[PDB]
């Protein structure tokens, strides 16, 4: 329910030009309701998100390339 | 004429067949990783080293 | 996770969770006979577009907030 409400808020922000300020709405975990996190002071550096996205995508691609595993028995 | 050399030894034929089977098995194993739509192989060494 | 810690210092759990979820959904796509190359291309395009959208829409300049922004970021961390 919370994710559905958050998605509805963000979709309304993206589709309605005069409701663009709704894109700051995040999750308020203490009360379990959507909250404007920009006004609430919940901030993160942009570099964290960008680097996380890039690194996770590259790791996922690296694992996804594998389709065959050969596991040699140890020489010991 | 008719019959030729009997070829009493079948071992050379068995050796040839085994060699061909081994080569064909290797080719079949590495066929999957050919072309733009091929996929990589994970190989883990006996020492635990991993290569993709 | 170690690389994310070394290069940024935050979000070490989030990157692992996101990578695992991406791998799970990509494998679910592959099981539907979608070729892994198409999945990889889509993931790359989606990552580039997501970075562009973040940099163009979801960024807040700290000059409009001042010292309070640093305190808020530290508290969030
Ligand atoms: N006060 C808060 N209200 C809502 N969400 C928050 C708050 N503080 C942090 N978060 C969110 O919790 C998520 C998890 O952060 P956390 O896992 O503690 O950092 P890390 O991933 O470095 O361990 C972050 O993405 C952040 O957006
Ligand atoms: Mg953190």
């Amino acid at each position: 329910d919370l994710v559905a409400k958050l998605r509805a808020f963000h979709n309304e922000a993206q589709v309605n030009p005069e409701r663009k300020n709704l894109k700051w709405i995040g999750l308020d975990l203490s009360n379990g309701k959507p909250r404007d996190n920009k006004q609430a002071g919940v901030f993160e550096p942009t570099i964290v998100k960008v680097k996380s996205l890039k690194f996770a995508t590259e790791a996922a691609i690296t694992i996804l390339r594998i389709d065959d595993l050969i596991k040699l028995h140890p020489e010991s | 004429r008719g019959k030729g050399a009997y070829q009493d030894r079948d071992k050379p034929a068995q050796i040839r067949f085994s060699n061909i089977s081994a080569a064909k098995a290797v080719a079949d194993a590495i066929r999957t990783s050919l072309g733009p739509k091929g996929m990589d192989k994970m190989i883990q060494d006996g020492k635990g080293d991993v290569t993709i | 996770a170690d690389l994310q810690d070394k290069e940024v210092g935050d979000g070490t759990t989030s990157v692992v969770i996101i990578a695992a979820e991406l791998l799970k959904n990509a494998d679910e796509l592959v099981k539907q006979k979608i070729h892994p190359t198409s999945v990889i291309s889509g993931y790359r395009l989606a990552c580039k577009e997501a970075v562009r959208y973040i940099n163009e829409n979801l960024i807040v300049n700290t000059d409009e907030l001042g010292r309070d922004c640093l305190i808020n970021a530290a508290k969030t961390s």
